[PDB]
């Protein structure tokens, strides 16, 4: 009786909800035909035969990856008018994806949303996973946030964006999508949540041991992320913690509102033996700058609010003696005006591991989303890869021809300046 | 008896100047090099990508090419390997004896 | 969707076309009658991108052929992977251009690109949706240097908004192959600056060198060097057409890249490149093709790397690998690099990664990249024009076909124009 | 409980090391895997699974002696996170084992310790396990020792100094580390053990029949003297010792705090007939000039505190009864100005032979910790080894070419020369 | 990790490095092939010091060849053990030094060491963190030397902080196989007094002499000679890919060897030396293998040992032993020679200890030697080259090269400079 429904804008959102899903039907015995040998009907919609079919609308401008759904193991669990498909892609070019071709099948994204926002009587929420960095999950998306707001104005819309990366980007006019995708989300965004590639590379290195990491294996860390923080409308523990809860706890003001995740315990099979992982243990395990899976250094900056999402055979009073000794620790600081700024939840469930993966199979976890103050320095690199990429006046002429203001990018940008002070509001002390 | 002036050439004309596009400015820099003796030699870079914009040395630190630093807007450190041939990072914060180049705050160019 | 047309223009794109679309047979298992017997169903979930599928099963290329003589189109005919084109489409004339660019643009070229253009529009009208028109040809012909800057003026026409790449093979600089050549490139390039979006300037000078020391090869014939290039040709397009991680096609790999709306000359590269025998000396891993690409003995442009600096630089990897090595070794190469690099243009590295490796690799790296190091290649050709025009040599074939020193002149002005604006964006520093 | 933990620096301490927890496992039924078929959870942390772990850093620049462990008996027991390798070796030079590469894997070894710390609630001291003349030994120890004792202050500190021998050395350069590592860990080294390999050698022969001691039998020896030092530990007497009950009793300056090790019983198996062996036999085994394991003249000095560790079936009526002999005899002699000086304890385990060693199984033993005025000449010998090799400067331009000044060597002998009077103002006697 | 690159010059070191790498295959099971086929698994835990694997399961040697004709290759590419090495690595010339020191240093050698120093650092790129630089020459050769004292004048400019170990056969006191090899020793020793870490002095004179009264030959071939050059040259290197008791490397044979930072001649010895049928006579113990060792005669340069003090000693041992047995002989061997051992090193011997014998024996002895017992070596050489210079003949072939009599001076300058100071390092007694 409350449910939240998910969008796939961009191929890097696309090709992570194929793991999601992925996940969803191994903590519900969920077939890929969408049988099953009650309160899973958060995600599903079922049929008067022994069927169930997400709440999901996969949007692509380009036909090719969700080709490869409707050929793949999940063809006979979506429905097909799911899967709006397009001509041709806005191709790494934010003036496509929200002027040019995104404009066009806006209209039947709204409308196949809008045949699921009827089936709900107690709609929730909007997933909408997407990217900083193509041209179709940062235009795409921008023109949707817009619409739906417009459309409801009053329920919670989390997006998943992936952060670009400081030092590995595989793409050149990538932080000209960033910096246009942030300015128009930020009216109409609730709580945007950051992932790096870069940092999850580490975590796939050292405390894994791998050295080899697929887009299949990058995708499985950041799909048990997304099913600890919905993991308290499927089932329920000692402390559920609901989509417009996380909108108030986690977020001090209408701008800043960037968490970034942090999972543990990540450990690889033949480590999973060699240490006990308490509920105590784990936890530092997350106030590390080792485990932050953003590339931003958390000890460059004070914790405004955290939140603990806990799971598995979790006793809530170790949860009061750990929190307790790290209130009390020397380098983790909070901000003077926050006087104690967690959020715990427990839930009564194990993070359940995909088979063919690379996890261990763990008792207990714990989802982090971690607001903070170190992540105001990649703000101020991003506009560093903004400003020597447009004094010299370079990549202008593609977005010219599409749409898009002279004007309309230093328009931009000292919105975005303007964002950088804001986190430089937080970082002083209003004393007396 | 001791220094860093071959490693400091070793370093500057091979990995961040050897291209023939700063071939003027390398001997802009190579002439500034041979006129002091100065027992410790370092680089600062502005980025972590490590462009070069401006060349140092230390004392047991003036502008050789902000002219004096502390120990304060340092950030990152980084050691020169002759074996890979390019500047890898130091975990160690101590301005040292193997310490060759070095990052600052972007506080520092804004 | 996303279809390409497939023009092919003087002596050298009619045989270059002959090899590319022998390639492209072996990708998609296709044999010369026009008919599909290969394995894997991704040979032909995207076969319509090259092709139309007619009656009985059969598959013909989307692929026109032109020339000004029937010479070259029936050596095409008499051998294999010649009788699978549509016999329609095989538009040529009876005069031949003779390697005269004056002959081939205005005087012969009037009286058959209008048999050129219908084609042009009926081959259109067979998509779904069109994506480009891919171009072979050269810069010192006459028949390829004069149809082909006569169609692209037309087909943009037609087509204001669509992607226009020339495979154009580019004169050499220590063999003069053609007396005029020199007349023919600047003549040619006041076309390709003006209408098309890339162009991908492709040496033969340096592409023996590959077949020599490289591949050590002892009789290097142009079916080895075609053969090479073609494996660029088809390396660029194999990510429009197969599911790849990082998925990049021909407009994804025209904003990334060009930076200017003039300086969008190409230079590639590809890899592996084994010997007969030498293969069992090697590592076939990533870290092996990154540094196998960057050297000045792997770019086909008759040009050093290390005199020049890059601006954007893509690698478009085949076959089945991981993302990390990759992104690490991208990495790896612009920090022991950083004075290659142009510093305004940071995280200058275009990825992509497909799924599907050439028939009977492991991986290979297929390199498309931009620089500031053909600038001397328009200074060679520029100087070279200079002094065959102070004396004013070999004119009376030009200006008896209607030519005044008036475009001699602009031509002249358009590339030294072209020589400070690889010069403007090589010295600004911030 | 109390608990100790153990770092491994260097080659020489890493292979008796390998002995160390050979033998403990012998001592507490625990398989190579870890498993076993409450009072010994000192030097382990167990698992949620029955699987204990112990408490050891395996630290090593170089990688060669380290890759044995990870191939031996012992790769199922250590947790696979401990074992720390490197790139090069300080390779006999001390201004790379400080400096150099110690300085740059500083911080990985800390931190390991720092996830080790709080597992114990009630953590006791250190068990460091060096030598006097690798490179890794010194500059890394003495690298070591400075940053524990700043991080804790308020701990106690164990080395197991290999010490040079006067005669017989497998070094060129062995004089020139040791007077670097003992001016730099003079203040932060708490109770350094000196164990020389040349009166093993000894030992080796008379005692024990053997004319081919391998270094699988030298490590043997200092396993046992280790295995009973932390005896009281483990297990539970009649009148136990502490690790910090140690330095108050065997330290009377915070100079002079070089103690020296005898064993007994140290026999064959077919001697172990032909006598008795009593608790006042046995105890005569120690005050010979023949066992003591440092090559020293005990008759050419006094003993300040001595300390015996029975350890087996020992009554304590005849402890007393076999110390009031030797107090009244002649040759050895005590200080003037410390009345009564000993400290007994008595454990009751018997030592336990490991499987095809090379001694008997007896009921009793003793581990002597002496604190005599008898290494004072051997202080007294290796500035007559640092001298002559000075003057000609010989090999200094190694040491200076790694970061290490010259004027700061003529200064570690000045400590050194100001260590030798100490130990002289010991054995005067200040007469009212 | 810690890996090598070994670097062959002149026509001596490559057939030294043929036989080289025809021990280190024997040593780790590997065929002419290049693929593993040995019983311990030791042979592959550190075969990465001297190899690349290659694809398939390959392995290849990291090893760079270098001439200036192709008459020796042609022998080792034609031989077995010969085809294993990359032919990327065959680094030759066509003209030849034609044994003239200031051709291959000055003329020849500066238009190869620019193909050489890239397939350095091509080699040095695939490692994991490299150690050092070993390189296989003469002392009397044109190639041996003149591109001999080229690399090391460029590799430590490229490489300032690893260890560079030159194997130099020095020229013999009674024949001598060039009339002119006093020009070129006094010419080596001026760039290796300078720029290498320790250098390996072998002689051919003194060779025999093991090879016919001790080893009972008959007819000592050079396949015989560098068959036992090879047991030391690979001994050196056991302790570093081996898990000794003692471990030593080539760092640590540096800090123990060498008190003065021109003073790092060594010369070698080894045992056990038999006959085919005189191994009963003896027991093989290392009171039995010590004695051997400090013989005059075992001592593989051409100089007694007794004419002249030692200053530090490392008897690198092999084979499964025990401690005490080394180390009462070696305290041993000092006691009843402590006036051959100088004063002011006390306990002056490096011992190490290793685990694996060679291929087939039981133990062996790899002795290191550093005396003052080659202050007459180079008396010698010293004394030949200024007697062929007062009447300087032989001049204007070094002259026609681009060489004055200034530069002569100097390195006999350079030379005396030496003589002086292993004779002040000799008596200097406090
Ligand atoms: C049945 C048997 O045991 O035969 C032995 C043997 O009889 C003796 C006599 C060998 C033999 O050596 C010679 O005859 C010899 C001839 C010319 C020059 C030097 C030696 C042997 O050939 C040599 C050979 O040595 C090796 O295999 C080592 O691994 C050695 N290898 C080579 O020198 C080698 C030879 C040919 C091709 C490739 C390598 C080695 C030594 C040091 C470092 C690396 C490798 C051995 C034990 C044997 C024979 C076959 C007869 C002896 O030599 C060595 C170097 O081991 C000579 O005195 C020893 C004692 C050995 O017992
Ligand atoms: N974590 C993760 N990131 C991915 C994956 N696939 C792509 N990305 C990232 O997505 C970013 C590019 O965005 P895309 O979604 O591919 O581009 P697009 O929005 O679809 O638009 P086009 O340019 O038209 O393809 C890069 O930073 C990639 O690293 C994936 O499987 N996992
Ligand atoms: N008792 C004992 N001493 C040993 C053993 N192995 C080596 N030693 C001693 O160690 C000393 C040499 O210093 P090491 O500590 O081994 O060298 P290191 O610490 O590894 O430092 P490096 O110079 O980097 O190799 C000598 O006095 C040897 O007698 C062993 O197994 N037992
Ligand atoms: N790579 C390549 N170059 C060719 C080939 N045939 C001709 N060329 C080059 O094309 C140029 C001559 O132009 P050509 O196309 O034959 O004249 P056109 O017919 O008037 O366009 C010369 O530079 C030739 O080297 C070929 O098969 N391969
Ligand atoms: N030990 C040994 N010495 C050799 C061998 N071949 C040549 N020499 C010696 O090398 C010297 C001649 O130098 P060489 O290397 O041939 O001349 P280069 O080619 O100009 O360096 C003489 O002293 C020869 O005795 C060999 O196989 N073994
Ligand atoms: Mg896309
Ligand atoms: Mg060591």
């Amino acid at each position: 009786m409350r449910e939240c429904i998910s969008i796939h804008v961009g191929q890097a959102g696309v090709q992570i909800g194929n793991a999601c899903w992925e996940l969803y039907c191994l903590e519900h015995g969920i077939q890929p035909d969408g049988q099953m040998p009650d309160s899973f009907n958060t995600f599903f919609s079922e049929t008067g035969a022994g069927k169930h079919v997400p709440r999901a609308v996969f949007v692509d401008l380009e036909p090719t990856v969700i080709d490869e759904v409707r050929t793949g193991t999940y063809r006979q669990l979506f429905h097909p008018e799911q899967l709006i498909t397009g001509k041709e892609d806005a191709a790494n070019n934010y003036a496509r994806g929200h002027y040019t071709i995104g404009k066009e099948i806006i209209d039947l994204v709204l409308d196949r949303i809008r045949k699921l926002a009827d089936q709900c009587t107690g709609l929730q929420g909007f997933l909408v996973f997407h990217s900083f960095g193509g041209g179709t999950g940062s235009g795409f998306t921008s023109l949707l946030m817009e619409r739906l707001s417009v459309d409801y104005g009053k329920k919670s819309k989390l997006e998943f964006s992936i952060y670009p990366a400081p030092q590995v980007s595989t793409a050149v006019v990538e932080p000209y999508n960033s910096i246009l995708t942030t300015h128009t989300t930020l009216e109409h965004s609730d709580c945007a949540f950051m992932v790096d590639n870069e940092a999850i590379y580490d975590i796939c290195r050292r405390n894994l041991d791998i050295e080899r990491p697929t887009y299949t294996n990058l995708n499985r860390l950041i799909s048990q992320i997304v099913s600890s923080i919905t993991a308290s409308l499927r089932f329920d523990g000692a402390l559920n913690v609901d989509l417009t809860e996380f909108q108030t706890n986690l977020v001090p003001y209408p701008r800043i509102h960037f968490p970034l995740a942090t999972y543990a315990p990540v450990i690889s099979a033949e480590k999973a033996y060699h240490e006990q992982l308490s509920v105590a243990e784990i936890t530092n395990a997350c106030f590390e700058p080792a485990n932050q899976m953003v590339k931003c250094d958390p000890r460059h900056g004070k914790y405004m609010a955290c939140c603990l999402l806990y799971r598995g055979d979790v006793v809530p009073k170790d949860v009061n003696a750990a929190i307790a000794t790290i209130k009390t620790k020397r380098s983790i600081q909070f901000v003077d005006w926050c006087p104690t700024g967690f959020k715990v939840g427990i839930n009564y469930q194990p993070p359940t591991v995909v088979p063919g993966g690379d996890l261990a199979k763990v008792q207990r976890a714990v989802c982090m989303l971690s607001n903070t103050t170190a992540i105001a320095e990649a703000w101020a690199r991003l506009d560093h890869k903004f400003d020597l990429m447009y004094a010299k006046r370079a990549f202008v002429h593609w977005y010219v021809g599409e749409g898009m203001e002279e004007g309309e990018f230093s328009e931009a940008r000292e919105d975005m300046a303007a964002l950088e002070k804001d986190y430089e509001e937080v970082g002083v002390d209003s004393v007396e | 008896s001791k220094s860093n002036k071959p490693i400091i050439h070793n370093a500057i004309s091979h990995c961040c100047l050897a291209g023939k596009v700063n071939e003027p400015h390398k001997n802009s820099i190579l002439e500034e090099l041979e006129k002091c003796d100065a027992n410790h030699y370092i680089i600062l870079f502005r980025d972590a990508g490590c462009q070069f914009r401006a060349l140092y040395c230390y004392y047991p630190i003036y502008k050789l090419t902000p002219k004096n630093i502390t120990k304060k807007m340092i950030d990152k450190l980084y050691k020169y390997s002759s074996d890979r041939k390019q500047f890898n990072l130091i975990p160690a914060k101590t301005m040292s004896v193997s310490v060759d180049a070095l990052t600052i705050h972007n506080h520092l160019w804004q | 969707m996303r279809e390409i047309v497939h023009i092919q223009a003087g002596q050298c794109g009619n045989q270059i076309g002959a090899k590319f679309w022998e390639v492209i047979s072996d990708e998609h298992g296709i044999d010369p009658t026009g008919t599909y017997h290969g394995d894997s169903d991704l040979q032909l979930d995207r076969i319509s991108v090259y092709y139309n599928e007619a009656t009985g099963g059969k598959y013909v290329p989307r692929a026109i052929l032109v020339d000004l003589e029937p010479g070259t189109m029936d050596s095409v005919r008499s051998g294999p992977f010649g009788q699978i084109f549509r016999p329609d489409n095989f538009v040529f004339g009876q005069s031949g251009a003779g390697n005269n660019w004056a002959k081939g643009h205005y005087t012969e070229g009037a009286e058959l690109v209008d048999s050129v253009l219908d084609v042009v529009r009926k081959e259109a009208e067979s998509c779904d949706c069109l994506q480009g028109f891919q171009l072979t040809h050269s810069l010192g012909g006459g028949t390829g240097s004069g149809m082909g800057t006569l169609l692209i003026s037309k087909i943009r026409e037609e087509y204001p908004d669509r992607i226009m790449n020339t495979f154009s093979v580019v004169p050499s600089p220590k063999v003069s192959d053609t007396v005029v050549e020199p007349y023919n490139a600047t003549l040619s390039v006041h076309q390709l600056v003006e209408n098309t979006d890339e162009t991908y300037c492709i040496d033969n000078e340096a592409l023996y060198d590959i077949c020599f020391r490289t591949l050590k090869l002892t009789t290097p014939t142009y079916g080895d060097l075609n053969h090479l290039v073609s494996a660029t040709m088809s390396g660029v397009t194999t990510c429009l057409r197969f599911p790849g991680q990082l998925n990049a096609d021909l407009r994804k790999l025209a904003v990334n890249m060009v930076p200017f709306p003039r300086l969008h000359f190409f230079m590639p590269g590809f890899a592996p490149l084994t010997s007969r025998g030498s293969q069992q000396y090697r590592a076939l891993t990533v870290p092996e093709l990154t540094q196998q690409v960057f050297d000045a003995k792997n770019m086909m442009a008759a040009c050093d790397p290390r005199h020049g600096r890059y601006l954007t630089v893509a690698a478009v990897f085949r076959g089945r690998m991981s993302m990390k090595e990759v992104d690490e070794q991208m990495l790896n190469v612009q920090n022991k690099n950083s004075s290659y690099f142009v510093e305004w243009i940071p995280n200058n590295v275009k990825t992509a990664v497909c799924d599907i490796p050439p028939r009977g690799l492991k991986m290979a790296v297929t390199f498309i990249g931009n620089s500031t190091a053909i600038q001397e290649l328009f200074k060679r050709i520029s100087e070279q024009f200079t002094a065959m025009f102070r004396r004013k040599a070999f004119l009376h074939w030009y200006t008896g076909e209607g030519m005044d020193e008036m475009e001699f002149t602009e031509a002249e002005s358009n590339m030294n124009d072209l020589v400070s604006e690889y010069q403007q964006y090589q010295d600004a520093t911030a």
